[PDB]
RNA sequence: UGCUUCUGGGUCGGGGUUUCGUACGUAGCAGAGCAGCUGCUGCGAUCUAUUGAAAGUCAGCCCUCGACACAAGGGUUUGU
RNA sequence: UAUCCGCAGCAGGUCUCCAAGGUGAACAGCCUCUGGCAUGUUGGAACAAUGUAGGUAAGGGAAGUCGGCAAGCCGGAUCCG
């Protein structure tokens, strides 16, 4: 088992949970929930986002 | 005229009188056949369903597609402390069957025991066994009890001991606890009585039941789901919208010149609650308990030689509706019978079992303990904290 | 030792959780009553015209998760009521329901 | 030598898909699927590496009003992978081919699932990514 | 299923967990610009800091050993 | 929606006058003031099945059915066309 990160909130993913989203130019994305993936559908910044890390390390939080 | 389409038939009739258990706690209607060549030893055990769980293992069954890969697999937690045994039962079977012969209490019998003989613990004077008890220290009384022995050792043929679970040793609301027979299986009957005498009145933990990496069998009694209507008892095909007078029925419910209705046309009733077994269920660990030495609380049950983490089988926020297990406990594959902190029996397999799914070695790569009250991300508290660093209210 | 003053703080929020809309204000009031009378060993509970606007200012369906109420034991006036003793339960207006213990409020 | 397990499968008869090849087809119209004995009032129904019966509803002329067998490529139901992941794919796709899995075209446009790639190995040649 | 081994459950409070997503107020030479007084003062959606903050969390979640009160009661029957 | 007709304090029927604020094209719908009322011939406790009236559903999209019945899609205004 490997332990592989959230493709949108930078979270870490265990091997139980989540889901795995291949789009059709490749570029194989994995998600924590169905929040993050919500989110990625919607074609939200996580940058702008408050809770992920993402926005956490830009801001220096 | 004949049905034009066949299909087979909504559920099963090996399950009929699909009413409400009369028992809490499953009875084991038949025990593993005897033969004296093996050791004396039990053959079933009580605990108590606790919840479900993650396991990480590395298969290895040649010719597969998932061979030397690596598998995720829910497993059940059955939280077991060790019983303690208070009585024999001898019986003889007869051309009528099987009949009990004689019974033999012990000398000392706890109130945990005591509470399952009243059904009302706080206004009873509390009697029981009291004046059995005096049977135990009188000359005349114990040479009575050793011609009781022997006569169930010159006239019996199977052996059942009596026992019953610590309810002090568990996070459940009750204190009554669960008495139970559980037959010995081994040696002759001189030799399963003197066993069964010599540690009478003493505990009897789960690894000396059930051994690692076996597969057996539950026993219990399913969640209660009320009055429920055909479309969910019986899983027959709802009708279509335009229905007049409800569409969640069994439109035909018999012919007409066989004047009654049988017994196999769905009708709507009680679903759930019923005494079910399962058979071959596989345990994939037998965890010690909390324990304590040096002044340190050793708890790393769920710590696997690839991990080595001290992390407890206890995930985050404990197991929901039902507490912490601080005792010892045993990790089967898939899902059992019951609802949280129901009861719950095992017991050794009836069949011979030579077969490779049977015969698989299981080693635990990763258990996981993630909070199961919602969307858990943090194995354990301290990998949380170092995640998140420190909060306002540090 | 009968006539006496305590004061609590009620979790509504709880005590009413998975009733219809219609019904959580009414409800509200019975089981402020019935904890009352639980609290209080006595079947007589009567309840202030200002605890009774503060458990309905938010509406019928929005109701306070928690309240804070005095209640007071006190002997019945009315000598020939069966009752001997009845409890008045009054409203406590407070800002936060941080670290309030039951306090036992004296005369 | 070893078998494909059990997927979610979610493509009843019926199902438009799109063609991820260059034989010329753009969709593919699912009207039955090889392998089902089937039950009452049940839509055969295929996932992803199972082999269907299809026709082109828009396309070339000469390859249309007729049937042909092709291979489910993606599919859109999220399916349990026995390492514990849950994939799915942006759309659903496949590909024409004979009765015994050589592909009609010769290229194929997007990724391949793995178990479709491991079941036929003339797929997964000319498949460019996988999984 | 529970209903005095200073023990017990009950309520409240406190932790754990978890959901959403960063509260009110204050400060800002941050802010498209505009008005007035000779750089300052006003209006201004939004933004930044305090702030992974605030709010909720068993009513059928998990531990408390903190506070408070209560719990030795009532009624109807049963004889070899 | 109780003084009239319908056997009745009957969800039916029975000719006119007056007509506030906001939103909005509007006497539409929705919220409020003046005036009125007590939920329509009863209440309390629970939240089984089956119903009646509403909703939401992954993947597919009429394969259902005599028949797209029913529900769903569309919706106003401005600028193109
Ligand atoms: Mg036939
Ligand atoms: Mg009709
Ligand atoms: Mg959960
Ligand atoms: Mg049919
Ligand atoms: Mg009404
Ligand atoms: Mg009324
Ligand atoms: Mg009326
Ligand atoms: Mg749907
Ligand atoms: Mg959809
Ligand atoms: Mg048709
Ligand atoms: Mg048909
Ligand atoms: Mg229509």
């Amino acid at each position: 088992m490997k332990v592989e990160l959230c493709s949108f909130s930078g979270y870490k993913i265990y091997p139980g949970h989540g889901r795995r989203y291949a789009r059709t130019d490749g570029k194989v994305f994995q998600f924590l929930n169905a929040k993050c993936e919500s989110a990625f559908l919607s074609k939200r910044n996580p940058r702008q986002i408050n809770w992920t890390v993402l926005y956490r390390r830009k801001h220096k939080k | 005229s004949h049905r034009k389409f066949s299909a087979p038939r909504h559920g099963s009739l090996g399950f009929l009188p699909r009413k409400r258990s009369s028992r809490h706690r499953g009875k084991v209607k038949s025990f593993p056949k005897d033969d004296p060549s093996k050791p004396v030893h039990l053959t079933a055990f009580l605990g108590y369903k606790a919840g479900m769980t993650h396991i990480v293992r590395e298969v290895d069954r040649p010719g597969s597609k998932v061979n030397k890969k690596e598998v995720v697999e829910a497993v059940t937690i059955v939280e077991t402390p060790p019983m303690v045994v208070v009585g024999i039962v001898g019986y003889v079977e007869t051309p009528r069957g099987l009949r009990t012969f004689k019974t033999v209490f012990a000398e000392h019998i706890s109130d945990e025991c005591k509470r399952r003989f009243y059904k009302n613990w706080h206004k009873s004077k509390k009697k029981a066994f009291t004046k059995y008890c005096k049977k135990w220290q009188d000359d005349a009384g114990k040479r009575q009890l050793d011609k009781d022995f022997s006569s169930m050792k010159k006239y019996c043929q199977v052996i059942r001991v009596l026992a019953h679970t610590q309810m002090r040793l568990l996070p459940l609301r009750q204190k009554k606890a669960h008495l139970m027979e559980i037959q010995v299986n081994g040696g002759t009957v001189a030799e399963k009585l003197d066993w069964a005498r010599e540690r009478l009145e003493q505990q009897v933990p789960v690894s000396q039941v059930f051994g690692q990496d076996e597969m057996i069998d539950v026993i219990g009694v399913t969640k209660g789901k009320g009055y429920k209507g055909v479309t969910s008892r019986w899983h027959t095909k709802k009708l279509p919208r335009k229905t007049h007078r409800g569409l969640r029925k069994v439109a035909c419910i018999g012919a007409w010149h066989p004047a009654r209705v049988a017994f196999s046309v769905a009708r709507a009733g009680q679903k759930g609650y019923h005494h079910r077994t399962e058979i071959n269920k596989k345990i994939y660990k037998i965890g010690q308990g909390y324990l304590i030495k040096d002044g340190k609380l050793i708890k790393n049950n769920a710590s696997t030689d690839y991990d080595l983490s001290d992390k407890s089988i206890n995930p985050l926020g404990g197991f929901v509706h039902y507490g912490e297990v601080t005792n010892d406990f045993v990790m089967l594959k898939g899902c059992v019978v019951g609802t949280k902190k129901r009861v719950l029996t095992l017991r050794k397999s009836l069949l011979v079992q030579t077969k490779r799914r049977a015969l698989e070695k299981i080693d635990l790569k990763f258990i996981d303990t993630t909070s199961k009250f919602g969307h858990g991300r943090f194995q354990t508290v301290e990998e949380k904290k170092a995640f998140m660093g420190p909060l306002k209210k540090d | 030792n009968e006539v006496v003053t305590r004061e609590y703080t009620i979790n509504i929020h709880k005590r009413i959780h998975g009733v219809g809309f219609k019904k959580r204000a009414p409800r509200a009031l019975k089981e402020i009553r019935k904890f009352a009378m639980k609290e209080m060993g006595t079947p007589d509970v009567r309840i202030d015209t200002r605890l009774n606007k503060a458990v309905w200012a938010k509406g019928i369906r929005n109701v306070p998760y928690r309240i804070r109420v005095r209640l007071s034991r006190k002997r019945n006036e009315d000598e020939d009521s069966p009752n001997k003793l009845y409890t008045l339960v009054t409203y406590v207006p407070v800002t936060t329901f941080k670290n309030l213990q039951t306090v036992n409020v004296d005369e | 030598s070893g078998a494909k397990f059990r997927i979610s499968l979610g493509l009843p008869v019926g199902a438009v898909i799109n063609c991820a090849d260059n034989t010329g087809a753009k969709n593919l119209y699912i009207i039955s699927v090889k392998g089902i004995k089937g039950r009452l009032n049940r839509l055969p129904a295929a996932g992803v590496g199972d082999m269907v019966m299809a026709t082109v509803k828009k396309g070339k002329p000469e390859l249309r009003k007729k049937v042909h067998p092709a291979v489910v490529i993606r599919q859109r139901k999220s399916y349990r992978r026995k390492d514990g992941v849950f994939l799915y794919f942006e759309d659903n796709a496949g590909v024409i081919v004979n009765n015994k899995g050589e592909m009609k075209g010769s290229a194929i446009t997007g990724p391949v699932a793995k178990e479709c790639a491991d079941l036929w190995p003339r797929i997964a040649s000319n498949a460019g990514s996988i999984a």
